[PDB]
């Protein structure tokens, strides 16, 4: 919402906020007040570049930095990949040597050309999935509803504290 | 005057000792023999520390191996010099009763802001512009390039100082600041690191406690040396505030753009030392796949291996991410959020910023700057403390909280939202020195009672024991005012602070108080928007007016310039027969740092309980934190927060050589049992039933009295 504007219709980015970047093959800073216009001819075409898109290849997305946009959105979609945990590996390097491979592979993603990484994401895909990336897609999962079940204990917890003490002062 | 302790025979540079100084003496000396920490107050100002300081020395000789040197701790340099002072009297009287030269050091280290003697540095004066200017003349770089000698100003004294003192190391002696800067200018030293060296063979030590407890800058100097050392904290009743602070980290809108300002130039950098050298600066990546300061205690701090972040502009998109995060979280409108480990949970989630990751930041942070030589830390500071607090909140948040405030108090809307990081119990940052240090004694005036303590800091102590000072005249009379001349109720409750009556009572009591007692009185009101609608109050009425025609009136604001002037204009007044009433505000800096004397202070009166406002929502957490953990009461806890600011903003007027004076508190608060019994033992003692509820004339009649019998020599 920092933003100055969009580079053809800055003006909404003026009178209010409310407008919400739109992420695209292209990586773009997007306004809805644009999207229309991207709409109403090519549907999905970029306006200057004219990259074309299948449906629109619109997403909403919510930072004033377009390249925080675009390295937010390529590393979700990285994070699906190498997603296994650290301990899987015994050797220390190997903890985070893979982990800066991952985020070269998001710098590399971001500016330079794709098609190194799209055939090199080919290779990874095909060896680590026969085991390791469902595996990891497991855990990650039970992480995920672990830590969403231990938030709410912690808040029961707190419920039952705060309901208790009034409690107290009643009785 | 050689004392014939019930440990051993201590030395003594005065003629006379009071029995609370015995008492205080052998209390310590229990403790050091038990070797375990404790807290103990002494109500005087001075004495205490001459009295401590030949106990410990003593001490010292008896069992060298049992302490290996004293760290002794004071608030502010201005306060601490007088301890040097008092050490430096204390050695000349042992060094005349042993007839020669002893193996004993002492020495204070300060800023080198305070002290330094280059030139280029010395015409500034702001603490970060001094550290960055140092760090680059002292800088790696910058010593290798004077290897080579090239035209360029380098730092002589650090060289020489290197050259020389890593050689020699000073024989003894004791060396004030102001004397060390001299002994600097005549060796071509430095002040600093020939006093940081001599901390290795130093018997006794004394600096603030921002150099012993904030992790960044305190362990590099409080290393293991020290295993079994007698660390000493001075007038630490204000202890857990200053812990606190060591960790609270503010951030704000304008410091995020600062931040993203110094990012952009970071970038810019990197890229210009890519085109010009690469390949040299390179080998830091090296370093660390092998494997400002960090903020993580000695257990807590890490160094298995940077993370993800492995290479400049690695690095330089975590910064951005993590701060794109941190600048929408605070752009939200909405009311205070508290989120300690959501907050990390859900930085981790939205922008993929794993907290092993953010551990290592400001330490890469650190490691990755250096490798730019830059021209100096200062301008990229903002951003370093951003690190600091990206890198504490991954690494625990147990006993912390995040707070944000999209609105700032005292305005209905602005536009500069903060970030506060207030921790909650200083026990987590002090731990480290009780752990480390044997015994650590936190000697105090004005303490409020030793029994919260223990609860506060997680500590065993060894003795509890209130020392209350006898002399044969009272020199402290203090008394409460809770009724006026209308026996109205004068207590200065939040509903009760707009009343005019108990505002007119204020005024007239003052006017009174003012007209008895002689030269130099100081007032202390609870916030500075009370004091301004009482000083309003009593503009628009007569009362205002007869104050100042009886007596010269000066006036306390929170621009520091001003503040200054007016107390120089009060000492001044002081010293002549005009007189002044200074009114100021308990929290305010200035009661803190300026201590009241004989002709100094005589009468110091106190408006109304000191109770912070209670709608700061770091307070909350602070408070309810302790309710939860520790189990201290919230209304305990606050009026334990009261008693002790009013005891250090009025135990000033006792500071030595017996000078008379009287502590007026003008609140019926006070006067109740709890607050009584809170206040610190050597005042409470001397309160009685008989003055505790005076009405106002009654009171001003017993100090005319009283100032009477104080006036007759002994
Ligand atoms: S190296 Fe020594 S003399 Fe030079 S600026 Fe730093 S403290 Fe001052
Ligand atoms: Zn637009
Ligand atoms: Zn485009």
């Amino acid at each position: 919402m920092d933003d100055q504007g969009c580079p053809r219709c800055k003006t909404t980015k003026y009178r209010n906020p409310s407008l919400k970047l739109m992420v695209n093959v292209c990586g773009h800073t997007l306004c809805e007040s644009c999207v229309d216009l991207l709409f109403v001819r090519g549907a999905g075409n970029c306006p200057e570049c004219g990259t074309p898109l299948r449906k629109s290849n619109f997403r909403v997305q919510l930072f004033e930095d377009p390249t925080v946009d675009k390295e937010v959105e390529i590393r979700k979609k990285v994070l699906k990949i190498y997603n296994k945990r650290e301990e899987d590996f015994p050797s220390l390097r190997e903890y985070n040597d893979f982990l800066e491979e991952v985020e070269e592979i998001v710098f590399n993603l971001t500016n330079n050309v794709d098609l190194d990484n799209t055939k090199k994401k080919m290779e990874i895909y095909q060896k680590e999935n026969k085991d390791v990336i469902q595996k990891n897609k497991l855990k990650l999962t039970r992480e995920q509803e672990e830590l969403e079940e231990a938030l709410e204990v912690e808040r029961q917890e707190n419920e039952q504290r705060r309901l208790f003490i009034q409690k107290e002062e009643q009785l | 005057m050689k004392l014939n302790v019930d440990g051993l025979l201590v030395y003594f540079p005065y003629d006379y000792i009071y029995p609370e100084q015995f008492s205080y003496m052998r209390e310590l000396k229990r403790t050091l023999d038990a070797k375990g920490h404790g807290v103990l107050e002494m109500p005087s100002g001075t004495g205490k520390t001459v009295s401590l300081l030949a106990l410990i020395m003593a001490y010292q000789r008896a069992y060298p191996l049992e302490v290996t040197k004293l760290i002794y701790c004071s608030r502010t340099v201005p306060e601490i010099e007088k301890v040097i002072e008092e050490l430096r009297k204390l050695l000349n009287f042992y060094e005349k009763q042993e007839g020669e030269k002893l193996p004993f050091l002492g020495l204070a280290l300060s800023s080198r802001k305070n002290l330094c003697i280059h030139p280029e540095v010395t015409p500034l004066r702001f603490g970060k512009d001094v550290d960055g200017k140092c760090h680059s003349l002292t800088a790696s770089y910058v010593r290798a390039q004077y290897q080579h000698d090239t035209s360029l100003p380098h730092c002589r004294f650090y060289e020489e100082f290197d050259a020389h003192g890593r050689e020699v190391p000073l024989p003894a002696g004791i060396y004030n600041l102001d004397d060390l800067k001299a002994l600097g200018r005549r060796q071509g030293w430095c002040p600093y690191f020939l006093a940081r060296y001599s901390i290795l063979h130093a018997n006794v030590v004394v600096y603030s406690y921002h150099y012993l407890l904030d992790p960044k800058i305190a362990d590099l100097v409080s290393k293991e040396l020290a295993r079994k050392a007698v660390v000493v904290f001075d007038e630490a009743h204000n202890i857990d505030n200053v812990c606190i602070d060591s960790m609270s980290v503010n951030l704000t809108r304008r410091t995020l753009d600062r931040c993203q300002g110094n990012l952009e130039t970071l970038q810019k950098t990197v890229l210009r030392i890519k085109e010009t050298d690469e390949q040299r600066l390179r080998d830091e990546y090296r370093r660390l796949v092998e494997g400002a300061n960090p903020v993580l205690p000695d257990e807590v701090l890490q160094e298995a291996v940077p993370g993800s972040i492995r290479t400049a502009e690695h690095f330089l998109g975590f910064l951005r991410r993590l701060l794109e995060y941190v600048k929408w979280r605070l752009r939200v409108q909405h009311v205070v959020q508290e989120s300690p480990p959501a907050f990390l949970s859900g930085l981790a989630q939205r922008v993929c910023i794993q907290r092993k990751p953010l551990r290592f930041c400001a330490e890469r942070l650190r490691s990755l700057l250096h490798t730019l030589e830059i021209t100096d830390l200062a301008d990229f500071s903002p951003l370093t403390l951003l690190a600091n607090f990206a890198t504490l909140v991954s690494t625990y948040a147990k006993g912390f909280t995040i707070i944000i405030e999209p609105f700032d108090d005292r305005t209905p809307t602005i536009a500069n939202p903060i970030l506060h990081f207030s921790c909650m119990d200083a026990s987590l940052a002090i731990k480290p020195v009780f752990e480390r240090f044997q015994s650590v004694i936190i000697t105090s005036g004005t303490l409020s009672p030793l029994d919260i303590y223990p609860k506060i800091l997680d500590f065993h102590p060894v003795t509890m024991a209130t020392f209350t000072m006898t002399l044969a005249r009272v020199c402290l009379c203090p008394m409460i005012i809770g009724r006026g001349n209308d026996q109205v109720a004068i207590s200065s409750k939040f509903e009760t602070r707009e009343d005019i009556a108990v505002i007119r009572n204020y005024g007239n009591l003052l006017l009174e108080m003012s007209a008895v007692v002689p030269d130099g009185i100081v007032a202390f009101f609870t916030s500075y928007q009370y004091m301004e609608s009482t000083v309003a109050s009593w503009y628009e009425q007569g009362i205002l007016e007869n104050i100042q025609r009886n007596k010269l009136l000066f006036i306390e604001t929170q621009d520091g310039a001003e503040t200054s002037v007016a107390l120089e204009k009060y000492q001044e007044a002081c010293e002549n027969g005009r007189g002044a009433i200074l009114l100021s505000v308990a929290r305010g800096k200035v009661s803190e740092g300026i201590d009241f004397v004989h002709h100094y202070g005589r009468a110091v009166i106190m408006f109304g309980v000191p109770y912070v406002y209670t709608q700061s929502r770091i307070l909350k957490a602070r408070l309810e934190y302790l309710r939860d953990q520790f189990q201290i009461r919230e209304n305990d806890f606050l009026t334990f927060d009261a008693m002790r600011h009013a005891a250090q903003c009025v135990g000033r007027a006792i500071r030595g050589k017996t000078d008379y004076g009287l502590m007026v508190f003008a609140d019926k608060r006070f006067a109740r049992g709890d607050k009584r019994g809170k206040l610190p033992r050597w005042i409470q003692e001397h309160l009685t039933d008989a003055n505790l509820n005076l009405t106002v004339d009654e009171g001003v009649q017993v100090a005319k009295y009283f100032l009477r019998q104080m006036a007759q020599p002994f």
